[PDB]
RNA sequence: UAAAGUUGCUGCAGUUAAAAAGCUCGUAGUUGGAUCUCUCUCGGCCGAAGCGUUUACUUUGAAAAAAUUAGAGUGUUCAAAGCAGGCCGCCUGGAUACCGCAGCUAGGAAUAAUGGAAUAGGACCGCGGUUCUAUUUUGUUG
């Protein structure tokens, strides 16, 4: 059966950014996968998106500009520490100029360079550069 | 898909998006609580008295209009089964197979359906023994399953 | 006519309950607003230099005023000229259940006692005449959100001039931006 | 393909589309107001009626049940609702 | 409830209980004096053991056991011994070559006190570490929580 | 030991190179869909008290042998070392970090479990009752 629900919505965004549509429709929707949305927006890499309230769960109508070369969960979602993020970013990351690797600390979802700003580790969701 | 079966179905109802009563609705929420007392009283499970409401009375959701599932309303008032209409049904199931089994011995075809539709039978029981609607000690039993019926 | 929870009626108040009290002498609709009782009001500007009312109907006689609804929408617009009128029941959010509480409750927050269910349940209210046929949450770029909703177009024109007054209720009341807007069908 | 908007579908291709798979899920049935060839009274109707729908102020039979769409008896007149 | 049963006679030893009384003070029973103490921690001590009537040198409220070191929590598996039970304990232990979690338990053997009436198999308990009791008792259950579905 | 991504957690393979049980059911195990934005009393506005269901997680604090490892200073003639040394009696070291796991500690509340009313075996206000009981009574005694 389906679990992880933002691993279904990173792989459907992934292969329409790979066969270079320039929408997405993802369902089922969640918070998780909002917020993941977001940090993705304020970045650059996705573009505007909007949300459609069926009663039962919603779907998310993804624009995508072709800035977007992977993006990926993380499971199992790990416990990440200040001191393992590092290596964390090394195993995922393409390169320490770009990409950036998600996790909701107590502080809310993030980026890990925010996340080292407020010195808050926590979990890792997953990534995209 | 299926549970016991290799089929994967996609078959199902599709609730509208409007929760509101329809304006030509001329029932209350009263009147639809009595004509499901009469309906239970007349020996109906609640799948049946909604099919002939929706039918014939013209209610589209019991609960979207008196803000109240069929069984609960049933419960409430102390008219309910002692145990759950699907149970009940998977049981008269397990019971007719089993009637048909011990006549024709070499029927295999009906052994296996049988063993399935008993560990179905288990499933919801030991669901229903964890929401506390059936009592711990509940068990199935073949020699009281047509007891039970 | 006004029974504020707070039992401090102010001008405002005093002037919708005699208002309604002026249609329980003079429209044939008396024997409903005699019974009924409203708890609070309130005008807030909305377009420019407009301005609109607000009802707060309590919550359990919330069906009853909808029965009449467009009767006393209309003649509370004769009698107050260019002032809109919109009424919403007065639903009570009880806060989030935090690890650092108290005893304020010993039961679990029903589902009718949230944020979210009832700024639902204040929109829906808001646009009682219509129907709410569709949502849509926009994201946009900033990180700002904004609520479209699709109403029915049934009966567009009773509320089509009253687009502009919905959002600023909802604004106000809320602090989420909504714009409305009708399908071409469904 | 590649730009097509997945927001703003067209009416007719989203009657198209399975009920289940629309933007927002859309039953197809409706309900009909269903007129007696002789009695002068209506009767509401599921169009996808599982009963024999019997005349409450009659004894004549309104409706079959079939597969899909329940099938109205001979001169039976129906309007849909709404 | 006759709480003599053994060959010995059961008393609490602090309570003396052959106190001269004059007959114009024999108004039935003297309702004999019962022993009890205050284990700290903010444990209330049960109203049963005030009340009681039962001997039991290893509860914790009114006989000579002291509470000291280790509280823990546990769920009551097995109720089959006189007055002590066998509790599980359930934890996860970290395997850093997988950096992931594996489920483990372990029984005790906990003392209960006949203060702790209605007690089923299910509920949690927290329990206290004090001297040996037994060869494999060091612990005495010091509260009952009922589960999450009790009537 | 690395090379060995030829033990694969990171990170391997199973159509034909070695490889998916003949098929289904099924206990344990593993995994599991949306959804919910601190106060009343005590002591000098604070210090106190609970308890918010409990955690996991994350950050901090404490406690944690020395040697070894990392690392600061220091021309052993250089270096491996050592913990010495420097100035014309004085001057100055003998640092710091790290130390899984479990156990203590205090912030955060996203994520993930868990509960809170549906025989009302409900919450809050006042009521009334039933019972037992500690002391007020009160220069004193009594
Ligand atoms: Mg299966
Ligand atoms: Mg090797
Ligand atoms: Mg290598
Ligand atoms: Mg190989
Ligand atoms: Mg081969
Ligand atoms: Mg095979
Ligand atoms: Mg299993
Ligand atoms: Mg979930
Ligand atoms: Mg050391
Ligand atoms: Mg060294
Ligand atoms: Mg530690």
């Amino acid at each position: 059966v389906r679990m992880n629900v933002l691993a279904d919505a990173l792989k459907s965004i992934n292969n329409a950014e790979k066969r270079g549509k320039r929408q997405v429709l993802i369902r089922p929707c969640s918070k998780v996968i909002v917020r993941f949305l977001t940090v993705m927006m304020k970045h650059g890499y996705i573009g505007e998106f909007e949300i459609i309230d069926d009663h039962r769960a919603g779907k998310i109508v993804v624009n995508l500009t072709g800035r977007l070369n992977k993006c990926g969960v993380i499971s199992p979602r790990f416990d990440v520490q200040l001191k393992d993020l590092e290596k964390w970013q090394n195993n995922l990351l393409p390169s320490r100029q770009f990409g950036f690797i998600v996790l909701t600390t107590s502080a809310g979802i993030m980026d890990h360079e925010e996340a080292r700003r407020k010195h808050t580790g926590g979990k890792i969701l997953g990534f995209f550069f | 898909g299926r549970m016991h079966a290799p089929g994967k179905g996609l078959s199902q109802s599709a609730l509208p998006y409007r929760r509101s009563v329809p304006t030509w609705l001329k029932l209350t929420s009263d009147d639809v609580k009595e004509q499901i007392y009469k309906l239970a009283k007349k020996g109906l499970t609640p799948s049946q008295i909604g099919v002939i409401l929706r039918d014939s009375h013209g209610v589209a959701q019991v609960r979207f209009v008196t803000g109240n599932k069929i069984l609960r309303i049933l419960k409430s008032k102390g008219l309910a089964p002692d145990l759950p209409e699907d149970l009940y049904h998977l049981i008269k199931k397990a019971v007719a197979v089993r009637k048909h089994l011990e006549r024709n011995r070499k029927d295999k075809d009906a052994k296996f359906r049988l063993i399935l539709i008993e560990s179905r039978i288990h499933r919801l029981a030991r669901y229903y023994k964890t929401k506390r609607v059936l009592p711990p000690n509940w068990k199935y039993e073949s020699s009281t399953a047509s007891a039970l019926v | 006519i006004v029974k504020p929870n707070g039992e401090k009626p102010d001008e405002f108040e005093s002037g919708i309950s005699q208002a309604l009290l002026e249609l329980e002498m003079n429209s044939d609709l008396k024997a409903q607003l005699r019974e009924l009782n409203i708890t609070a009001a309130k005008e807030i500007e909305v377009g420019g230099g407009r301005k609109a009312i607000i009802i707060f109907v309590p919550v359990p006689q919330l069906k009853s005023f909808q029965k009449i609804q467009v009767r006393l929408v209309r003649e509370l617009e004769k009698k107050f000229s260019g002032k809109h009128v919109v009424f919403i029941a007065q639903r009570r959010i009880l806060p989030k259940p935090t690890r650092k509480s108290r005893t304020k409750n010993k039961q679990k927050r029903p589902r009718s006692r949230t944020l979210t269910a009832v700024h639902d349940a204040i929109l829906e209210d808001l646009v009682f005449p219509s129907e709410i046929v569709g949502k849509r949450i926009r994201v946009k770029l900033d990180g700002s959100r904004l609520i479209k909703v699709h109403l029915d177009k049934a009966q567009q024109n009773n509320v089509e001039h009253k687009v502009e007054t919905f959002s600023g209720v909802y604004k106000k009341l809320t602090g989420k931006d909504v714009n409305f807007e009708f399908p071409e069908f469904q | 393909p590649l730009a097509k908007d997945l927001l703003h579908p067209s009416p007719e291709e989203e009657k198209r589309k399975h009920k289940k798979k629309r933007l927002v899920q859309s039953p197809n049935s409706y309900f009909m107001d269903v007129k007696c060839p002789g009695c002068y009274k209506i009767t509401t109707v599921f169009s996808h009626a599982q009963t024999v729908v019997l005349c409450v102020g009659c004894s004549t039979v309104l409706c079959q049940p079939t597969g899909g769409k329940a099938r109205l008896t001979e001169g039976c007149s129906f309007r849909r609702k709404q | 409830a006759d709480i003599q049963t053994e060959r010995a006679y059961q008393k609490q030893p602090t309570i003396f209980q052959n106190k001269k009384r004059v007959l114009l003070g024999e108004t039935g029973k003297e309702k004999l004096p019962r022993y009890y103490k205050n284990i700290g921690l903010g444990f209330k001590t049960p109203k049963e053991a005030i009340e009681g009537t039962y001997i039991d040198k290893k509860c914790p409220f009114t006989g000579n056991v002291s509470i000291r070191g280790r509280i823990l929590s546990g769920v009551v598996t097995k109720m089959k011994m006189q007055r002590t039970i066998v509790i599980r304990r359930d934890y996860l232990h970290y395997i850093r070559k997988y950096n992931r979690f594996e489920k483990r338990h372990k029984n005790m053997s906990v003392h209960l006190s006949p203060c702790f009436r209605d007690v089923q198999i299910g509920d949690i308990v927290t329990v206290g570490e004090c001297r040996p009791l037994s060869k494999t008792v060091r612990f005495n259950v010091l509260k009952v929580t009922k589960a999450a579905g009790t009537k």
